[PDB]
């Protein structure tokens, strides 16, 4: 999958 | 557009917009009271980036959709309204993103003198080049990825000097970063060392945060754990 | 605006949009489509509804969210921001009712001559009547109320005469009839009655399905049934 | 709660 930038 | 409203019903609006899930109304109530000229608070400078984040994450979500769709027709030769379609969204986006980095230049950048304000504002920067280059092509894609990379550089180097390791902007700028080297740079190694090293230093200074502040800081570190697990 | 794009390509593009989740472009597309004047297929029809009820979805849920917040104000002497943000997107909501509104009235409606189509467009604009009614509070109100009931009333007296009692068009038309009974016409009754007397009708005729237009019909079926439980 | 008009 994608990665995780930030997020909230 | 919204020179004629005030600063403090601006911010008060964006908030309303948020609660009501409307992100352009949210995007735009921030772009008017940026451009009251003043300096924006921690919560202010956080009610922008959401507003816009939301924005242009739609942007990029529909972005990928048409471009799987395109990619698999360039694999019965349908006519041109794919492409026509993901250009036009594409240069939504293109639009969007520009709006942002002329509200960092024009000049949220220049009179961010705290390291928290600048830092967050460069890593912004470094934000909507990233995604300027995930749609670029053309003659100047490697510039879009030195701006995008010089942004993240510059806040890195401050955020390094000026703040603790588990403060959050410097998390997710680490994080953000990671991202960018792994997925724009074409530097996995880099962004996994990055990302390593961001999630260490921050473990070994939670020691010094109250309750809240570790669940701050640890929230962002588990995003790094996530992809530190994807990548290897 | 899309008059110089091909109603195929139009179409083509509300479905693509439809994928990315890009509802407003969605709606723009489907309008130029219908403003070609030619007739709407079964296909088109759904296109057409579908975007349209995402974009006014999204707003009704803003407005209510805004409209809570309003009424909490309203029992600190906040300014006059909540009532203006309200007033806002409702301006907005109206805007799109009637542009909905105004397509089945030109011409929609009136070319519409078999049972299926012009069903399907009395349907809508009692739906549409209805979510103006929502936001409705001035002179007019009792008109706006009575426009959505003699829509759906004109559809309900075709759907019966012309359509076997378990067509979905018929069952989603019965279903948001009763919804207007009990959420704007104040008669919690005949919502009630409508929804059993609907679904018990429906039951009955299932014997005569296939398998594919058997859970066509149950599915509609169900939120007859939960509106029910809910309402008794 | 609210009641359920139509939706796919
Ligand atoms: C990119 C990023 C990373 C962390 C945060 N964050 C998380 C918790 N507080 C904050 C924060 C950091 C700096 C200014 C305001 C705030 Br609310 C936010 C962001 Br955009
Ligand atoms: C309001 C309503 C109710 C049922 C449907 N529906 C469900 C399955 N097929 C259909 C339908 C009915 C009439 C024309 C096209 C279609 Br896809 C749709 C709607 Br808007
Ligand atoms: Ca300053
Ligand atoms: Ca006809
Ligand atoms: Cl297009
Ligand atoms: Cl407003």
């Amino acid at each position: 999958r994608r990665p995780s930038s930030w997020r909230q | 557009a919204m020179g004629s409203m005030e600063r403090a019903s601006l911010i008060q609006k964006a908030k309303l917009a948020e609660q009501a899930e409307r992100y352009e109304d949210m995007a735009a109530f921030m772009k008017g009271a940026v451009e009251k000229g003043e300096e924006l608070s921690c919560e202010e400078r956080n009610l922008l980036s959401v507003a816009y984040k939301n924005v242009v994450g739609g942007q990029r979500a529909a972005w990928r959709v048409l471009s799987s769709i395109e990619q698999k027709s360039n694999e019965e030769e349908k006519g041109p309204e794919v492409r026509e379609y993901r250009e036009k969204v594409e240069t939504e986006l293109q639009g969007v993103c520009d709006t942002v980095l002329g509200l960092l230049d024009s000049h949220l950048i220049k009179e961010a003198g705290d390291a928290e304000s600048r830092v967050f504002y460069l890593k912004m920067k470094g934000d909507y080049y990233r995604y300027l280059a995930e749609v670029a092509t053309g003659d100047d894609k490697k510039r879009i990825i030195d701006s995008a990379r010089s942004a993240y550089q510059e806040a890195m180097d401050i955020s390094k000097k000026e703040m603790p390791p588990t403060n959050p902007i410097r998390l997710g700028l680490a994080l953000n970063f990671s991202v960018f080297h792994y997925e724009i740079a074409n530097s996995p190694e880099e962004a996994i060392s990055l990302a390593k090293t961001t999630f260490d230093e921050a473990m070994a200074d939670l020691h010094t945060l109250s309750e809240d502040s570790y669940k701050d800081s640890t929230l962002i570190m588990q995003l790094l754990r996530d992809n530190l697990t994807l990548w290897t």
